RNA sequence: AUAUUGGCGAGAGACCGAUAGCGAACAAGUACAGUGAUGGAAAGAUGAAAAGAACUUUGAAAAGAGAGUGAAAAAGUACGUGAAAUUGUUGAAAGGGAAGGGCAUUUGAUCAGACAUGG
RNA sequence: GUCGAAUUUGGGUAUAGGGGCGAAAGACUAAUCGAACCAUCUAGUAGCUGGUUCCUGCCGAAGUUUCCCUCAGGAUAGCAG
RNA sequence: AGAACUGGCGAUGCGGGAUGAACCGAACGUAGAGUUAAGGUGCCGGAAUACACGCUCAUCAGACACCACAAAAGGUGUUAG
RNA sequence: GCCCUGAAAAUGGAUGGCGCUCAAGCGUGUUACCUAUACUCUACCGUCAGGGUUGAUAUGAUGCCCUGACGAGUAGGCAGGCGUGGAGGUCAGUGACGAAGCCUAGACCGUAAGGUCGGGUCGAACGGCCUCUAGUGCAGAUCUUGGUGGUAGUAGCAAAUAUUCAAAUGAGAACUUUGAAGACUGAAGUGGGGAAAGGUUCCACGUCAACAGCAGUUGGACGUGGGUUAGUCGAUCCUAAGA
RNA sequence: GUGAACAGCCUCUAGUUGAUAGAAUAAUGUAGAUAAGGGAAGUCGGCAAAAUAGAUCCGUAACUUCGGGAUAAGGAUUGGC
RNA sequence: AGAACUGGUACGGACAAGGGGAAUCUGACUGUCUAAUUAAAACAUAGCAUUGCGAUGGUCAGAAAGUGAUGUUGACGCAAU
RNA sequence: CUAUCUAGCGAAACCACAGCCAAGGGAACGGGCUUGGCAGAAUCAGCGGGGAAAGAAGACCCUGUUGAGCUUGACUCUAGU
RNA sequence: GCGUUGGAUUGUUCACCCACUAAUAGGGAACGUGAGCUGGGUUUAGACCGUCGUGAGACAGGUUAGUUUUACCCUACUGAU
RNA sequence: UUGGCGGAAAGGCCUUGGGUGCUUGCUGGCGAAUUGCAAUGUCAUUUUGCGUGGGGAUAAAUCAUUUGUAUACGACUUAGA
């Protein structure tokens, strides 16, 4: 418990985290934000299809020098990846948000994706070396995944 | 700080940028001055580039070392089936330019035209110009009142024609379609003549004819990136440098202190437009004509195509042009060939050729025979056969 | 009667308060380095009490979500408070080769000072 | 380049810092050499370089004199509180 | 580069000289109203595209102290003597 | 006198710019107009000066009151104050019904150093006034120690010929095991043993958090165990340079 | 096995197939090749490259410390049966 | 070693494997050194020459010594250039 | 084989604040100031003009009442003899 | 507006000859241009000589050998979305 | 509503014929206050979301796949009911 920023009513939704997890923050702080608001199954649908290389995640902030795809045309883009770690990561929680919500008999047809935030774990520190003698860091920035999932209101 | 030795600066600033072209089909930017006393007619023509073969003729030309005596030049053959037309466009002159008024189309167009207006025609409803056809419906006026409008105002007049690519060996089914200025006499003669011709058809031997000297606009070869000692002609550096050799070796003095617009550097080399001038028609083919590729000398019947077939393109089934030289693009491309701007004198130009004999062979390969008759009267009976 | 930065036993301080105070408040002359003489750290704080999370559910698992314990989990053996740099998400706003500042006012937001006179 | 000897090489042993060792380059003596490494004297001295931490109120300079192994420094008088 | 007297800059903002340590004006608590300095008043820009007599036409005119240079020498250009 | 010739330099460019020709140019005259932290008058802050006033009569005599003048500032001198650790004294000061601390384009006082309040968070101690005392106030010192960025998902992860099909196992297989294929080291070995050195890395079972700069079910890794058998092989004895 | 051979090249025994991977094949590179005609004109300088090369038989200058120079130079030959 | 036959005249067919000549400066040669910018014409060398010394000695070591190197030596030797 | 594009993995240098010019003046060569030219999100590969780019408080020079290595009929001594 | 060259000797700029040619003008851009090259010359440390000096060393005298680092950032420029 | 004219960006202009409101050309009958002596007192035109009733119309582009006239990646150019 304690997450971040919701307004959102707790009793129409249902939550998942992981944490200290061996993602990129970056690729995968790009990957939540391409579902971010998304109605779960489409969401659960197009990060099936960006494993298959058929769309692709939007690379907006984390991203320079990265390629160009004619997959970011959906999403008005240039630049966009296909993070497949993150993917499967993010995919992971999305998994477990939707159980709990069966839990709470929550409609899993009314069910978006109403909060999702990555941010970054403690580093994990590795050693690479260097020529004339030298050591420099080798590290791994690791993700907190959290999100939320809650049934949209009707008219 | 003065260069200690002197040379002429390379390639040419006047064709700058050196960046891919906007369209594949190059832009005509000038038609001939207009004499509006003479019949109505097209002043280009659209066709497609096919290959090269080799010619033989007498050479006239009084004073040279080769006068009365045979020379053997390249030439190159560009398909050329007829055009259709299939709408006017109307120009004013404004103190901004010329500015396009209306266009009037043809009642009917083909799929091979209609195909140009969608990028998804397998799966599109095929829609393009189905209201448009209904304007014809009413005995004449909203086509009737355009065409007016056009006479009235209206100060030069282009007709809208497309190819026919497919009396074409081409793989592509979307023909290619082109404003050409109309330079016979009169605006009013002119949206007749256009009116007339509506999903008719022209040929090029209504526009050009043999010893003309025509103008050839074309994109050119890609190439892909390139870079400085190709693209520019720069020198190579020493075998010695350090970090490679096909570059410049200074890009700049210190100041201004800015890499310059003029210094060679790496970057896209061919798919740029060419407006090529005085190319002189050599032969003009008719498409129905089994003997395309004889001479009044070599008897022959042969067509123009080559023993194999033009390589990367096919057979030549269809009117051609052929041209003396070269032309920019390459086979398969479309060209548009135009008109001279201005009144060549030359005596180059105005001389009149007679073929005598153009090159058949196949150009797959070292190609020893002109005919199937000539291959096996050389060869006699082979295991295959009788 | 005098000396006494050593040893043993004691009483103290207008001394320092974990980057301070001895190098060491801790398995510190340790871990580690160096052939060697030598060099030599970092490192204290869940809670009154482990009551250290039974059980259910999702997961290959780590874990998550519930439940439960507790005065509190805005204390979960990453633990008291938990600043700054720096970061994610949310909300508002501006942005034609920096941004920031001064005087002034428009506009938006926000906050006031009133206080009492017969019914 | 040399490649059967002024050859190459293991281990053992000897030479120790104004000392060694040098078919001699001031070379080599544990990534150290025109004097090794370690600790202490030692917080070495510095007319030179850098920095020197809250606010407001009042007054407010000098780059000149004389003397100095004085000339990037002092003393002396002046200006200032 | 080096002296003399004074005034400055340095230690000092402000108004003018587009800009600018040193020129011109003028030295400074926080403000209101008025008036000026040096400098300006076609438009940039606050302020007469004001008034008056001349002079000047440059196929390289000219346009304001310090100040951002010009000379000898020539002209049947035009002016007045 | 004005104008013209005399009058040649390097990126494109400067009466400040536009542009101006009976001028918006040059000489001269006359009015009006614009505008500085300057001048004039007034309010307020402070500084300095002069003067009045506890004579009995509530609350500050280093006070209250009246009057005139003045205000630039580096180096630097002096003054009056703001704030911190601890000390004597005092408010019989605040506090688990919430101390201290922290957060807050919320509020109020002060020219300022600062002080005060609300709300949130928090959990055990703390403050005002008169004094005493200093290890007492940071932006800088290529300052010290720690922590963090942009750089950047970037440079890179290209020497040593080379891999492929299938099955098995597994939550998961480009990378494990088995099979098949294709190849390499080519006995001057990528074979089989040892010396120095390491010290258990050997073998078995289990097994993946970390480590093996992709991966991992694999390992020289992690956990738990097992293992080195001498009259004859060495040391041991001998002597060598030398100690 | 080839061959003068403990060379190079290919093999048997034994051992490996381990040194991130996928898709492309722009410039510029690093490493490996080739170029018509000319032939050092390039450059401080033939730097780099190229050319020669095993064996058999012929032949072999100046000079010389009489040992050399000398594989001097220059030529023919070379498989299979 | 010889001969006949044979081929797109090829045949040390891959691998392997000296370019040559004429001179000038310089060091005789083989050898040596600046580990990590200098391999050289620098150092060495054999050869030549000079110097000291007959042991109660020459040259060198040590604070000193019943101390030490040459010396298990003796001028065809040791030491110094 | 790289570069390139993808999955996994993932450093460093450097950083007052930043990043378009012309002229002017100015510590006499401006990204900033003054006057003009101008000026439109977000970006990819290349590049070597500029950032008087970056790497060790300048190797050269001078100053300092700062050294050290080395030499000598400088000054003052000393083992030895 | 447009061209202004090919060579011999020299590290050279310069100089000087040969030769072609329409002509073989002169200059600037941090004496343009080294994260563009090269490294021949200068100017560290090796070394020979001549002059100088008792010597260590010195020479604006000759001679030989002597490690050329980084772009992935901004901007500019080339191209590309 | 009858005719016409206007393409420089016409997008507006002139015209014919009636209908309808108003008519301050002129003569009457009413009304206005207290909004308290000024202060807030005439509504303009842009977008954009919704609401009703009528007329209307009934597609493509992108990803993926594919061509190679194209290409570093994007991009380009082809093909697919
Ligand atoms: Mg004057």
């Amino acid at each position: 418990a304690r997450y971040g920023a919701t307004s959102t009513n707790p009793a129409k939704s249902a939550s998942a985290r992981g944490s200290y997890l061996r993602v990129s923050f970056k690729n995968t702080r790009e990957t939540a934000q391409a579902i971010n608001g998304w109605e779960l199954t489409k969401a659960q649908k197009y990060l099936e299809q960006v494993l298959d290389h058929q769309r692709a995640i939007p690379f907006r902030r984390f991203n320079s020098s990265i390629g160009r795809t004619a997959q970011g045309k959906e999403f008005g883009v240039t630049k966009a990846r296909w993070p497949a770690k993150s993917v499967k990561f993010v995919q992971g929680l999305l998994q477990n948000a939707a159980a709990n919500a069966e839990a709470k008999g929550l409609d899993a047809t009314k069910l978006y994706v109403s909060h999702i935030q990555v941010n970054q774990a403690p580093k994990q520190r590795r050693r690479t070396y260097r020529a004339h003698g030298r050591i420099n860091k080798y590290e791994s920035s690791p993700s907190h995944i959290e999100l939320v999932v809650t049934e949209k209101e009707e008219a | 700080s003065h260069r200690k030795y002197e040379a002429p600066r390379h390639g040419h600033l006047g064709f700058l940028p050196r960046k891919r072209a906007a369209s594949i089909r190059a832009r005509v930017k000038a038609f001939p001055k207009d004499d509006r006393s003479k019949p109505v007619a097209l002043t280009s023509f659209l066709g497609y580039k096919a290959g090269m073969t080799t010619i033989v003729r007498d050479l006239d030309r009084p004073g040279s070392k080769f006068h009365k005596r045979e020379v053997v030049e390249a030439v190159t053959v560009v398909d050329t089936p007829p055009v259709v037309v299939v709408g006017v466009v109307g120009y004013v002159e404004t103190p901004r330019g010329l500015r396009s008024l209306t266009t009037v189309w043809a009642e009917h167009l083909s799929d091979e035209v209609k195909r140009r207006f969608y990028k998804n025609w397998y799966k599109s409803k095929k829609k393009a110009f189905t209201k448009y056809s209904a304007k014809y419906a009413q005995d004449g006026a909203g086509i009737e009142r355009e065409l007016a409008r056009i006479k009235k105002y209206a100060s030069v007049v282009r007709v809208l024609v497309h190819t026919q690519i497919r009396k074409t060996p081409l793989a592509q089914k979307k023909a290619h379609l082109a404003e050409i200025q109309l330079n016979g006499g009169s605006i009013s003669e002119k949206v007749d003549w256009a009116r007339e011709h509506f999903e008719k058809t022209v040929a090029v031997d209504s526009v050009f004819e043999q010893n003309e000297m025509i103008d050839a606009i074309a994109v050119t070869k890609g190439h892909g990136f390139e870079g400085v000692t190709h693209r520019w002609g720069t020198k190579k550096l020493p075998r010695k440098t350090h970090r490679g050799l096909r570059k410049v070796a200074c890009i700049g003095a210190w100041h201004p202190a800015h890499v310059m617009w003029s210094v060679a550097r790496a970057g896209q080399r061919g798919y740029h437009s060419r407006t090529s001038i005085n190319h002189k028609i050599y032969r003009v083919g008719k498409g129905d004509d089994e003997a395309n590729g004889a001479t009044s000398f070599d008897r022959t019947k042969k067509t123009i195509t080559p023993m194999g077939g033009f390589v990367h393109y096919g057979e030549i089934k269809n009117d051609f042009i052929m041209v003396k030289g070269c032309i920019p693009g390459n086979r398969k491309r479309i060209v548009t060939l135009r008109k001279s701007l201005y009144t060549n004198t030359s005596r180059k130009a105005l001389e009149e050729v007679s073929l005598k004999w153009i090159d058949t062979a196949s150009k797959f390969g070292k190609g020893r025979f002109q005919t199937p008759a000539e291959k096996h009267a050389f060869m006699g009976t082979l295991k295959k056969d009788l």
